[PDB]
């Protein structure tokens, strides 16, 4: 939609780059990505909690055969589950889809509005209203 | 990967322990369930030797 | 500002003394470990380059 | 040289092993010709 | 005491002592005692393993020595002296293949009859206490618990005895002869000592 050439206050601030984080920490995710690809090599690590239990029965089923690489496969998995934050320059925005494209939408004196194409979670629309 | 068991050991081991399982429920029938054994076997010697 | 000749002037024996104060009451092993850096520091020999 | 304790793939093992590589009284290494 | 159990024991059992002690970084030198701990460990697993093949069926046929014939399949596999690496790997692969459950802390054994695993212990001290240590350290446990004395009296979980009575009086035999050769060198009671030391080991650099 139209552009606002205003002053921008960009804030320094922690936020997370990964939009598809299931909130599940590097090391956290590591074993649930085991669990999924590698099932033999997991080692003592028992996989207390239910969400990561759920994650693992819904990913298996998706990854039966692809044969591209087991490491690209957890790779990818990574991606999808591991966390991850950066110190970014925010004004406005703080969503995980709204700062993927912190470049288009944030400058230094014009503001862009923008509507992803992801259907939104309605948690992060009432904390906005 | 992490231990201390040497790479020959390690091999036959781990080698040994699929075969076993492969037999139990898996493709593997008695036939190269033996080779197997017996090829870990001289890996094995050949090591110590 | 800056600082001229900042690791020319940064003795390694104030360093260990440094760890030697922050690993007061801890096991022995501990300081060591962390004591050993500075020991080999202070005795550091370069080598002089090329030719 | 006999300094086999950085075999148990610790850091600390390794450092161990470089403190007691001191004090022995000949070392051994290789060197390359043609 | 370091040479009497190099003389003793067969040069695999003390050879995966070394391993074992050493996997954790513990020094032979300032802690010797666990050294022999370690392998009358290993040696009564073993031994505990040994002369025992599985047929068609369950209800293990025991032999003087292993015939040579198809039936190489052997009736346990002696999870003690491996690496941890391979050891939750056989144990993983195993928990796969029966379903069993995964225990929290590392067994000994498994057994494909009753389909479980078996967690060998050895204590100086009598029965009754060491082993309800390790049941209230083995916490909502399925594997079965047979824990021996030098003495000569052991105990298990259900009174469930999972093999014959002679390969019992040879373990006790092998314990007794260690006891009362200790007695003639007077290490037994340094052995009994250091029990209590046994539960943990503390860096020395």
């Amino acid at each position: 939609g139209p552009v606002h050439f205003r002053n921008q206050v960009k804030i320094r601030r922690r936020v997370d780059i990964n939009p598809g984080h299931a909130d599940l920490s590097a090391k956290e995710a590591q074993d649930v990505i085991m669990e999924v690809v590698f099932p033999n090599e997991v080692g003592a690590r028992i996989l207390t909690s239910e969400s990561q239990l759920t994650i693992t029965k819904e990913k298996k089923e998706e990854l039966q055969d692809c044969k591209i690489s087991p490491l690209m496969v957890a790779y990818m998995l990574e991606r999808e589950l591991v966390r991850k934050t950066r110190f970014l320059p925010v004004a406005g925005g703080t969503s995980s889809v709204y700062i993927e494209v912190l470049h288009l939408t944030q400058g230094t004196c014009w503001e862009q509005m923008y509507t992803p194409g992801g259907e939104v979670r309605n948690d992060d629309v009432d904390q906005s209203l | 990967p992490v231990g201390i068991s040497s790479m020959v050991e390690a091999m036959v081991s781990r080698a040994r322990i699929d075969a076993r399982i492969d037999f139990e429920s898996g493709r593997i029938k008695k036939e190269e369930f033996a080779e197997i054994m017996k090829i870990c076997s001289t890996i094995e010697e050949l090591r110590r030797q | 500002g800056d600082n001229t000749k900042w690791n020319e002037n940064q003795n390694p024996r104030m360093f260990l003394a440094m760890i030697t104060y922050i690993t007061r009451n801890q096991p022995e092993w501990f300081r060591n470990v962390l004591s050993i850096a500075p020991i080999m520091f202070s005795n550091k020999m370069a080598r002089l380059g090329k030719g | 040289n006999g300094l086999t304790a950085n075999e148990s793939g610790r850091l600390i093992d390794f450092l161990k092993d470089v403190m007691e590589s001191m004090d022995k009284e000949e070392m051994e290494i290789t060197t390359h010709f043609q | 005491m370091e040479d009497f159990v190099r003389q003793c024991f067969n040069p695999m059992i003390v050879e995966l002592a070394e391993k074992a002690m050493k996997e954790y970084g513990e020094d032979l030198k300032i802690e010797t005692n666990k050294f022999a701990a370690i392998c009358t460990h290993l040696e009564v697993c073993f031994m505990y393993s040994d002369f025992h093949f599985i047929n068609e069926r369950g209800e293990s046929i025991i032999v003087e020595s292993g015939d040579p014939n198809a039936l190489l399949k052997h009736r346990f596999e002696i999870i003690e002296g491996r690496d941890r690496t391979m050891a939750w790997t056989v144990v993983n692969s195993i928990c796969n293949t029966t379903g069993a459950e995964k225990p929290k802390f590392l067994p000994d054994l498994y057994d494909y009859k009753e389909n479980r695993f078996i967690e060998i212990g050895v204590t100086r001290r009598e029965v009754h206490i060491y082993y309800l240590e390790k049941a209230n350290k083995i916490k909502s446990e399925k594997t079965h618990i047979h824990i021996f004395s030098f003495t000569g009296e052991e105990m298990a979980t259900k009174a469930d005895y999972t093999l014959d009575e002679e390969s019992r009086a040879r373990i006790k035999t092998r314990l007794f002869t260690i006891r009362q050769e200790m007695a003639s060198r007077g290490l037994w009671d340094s052995f009994r000592q250091s029990e209590r030391g046994e539960e943990t080991i503390e860096e020395r650099f």
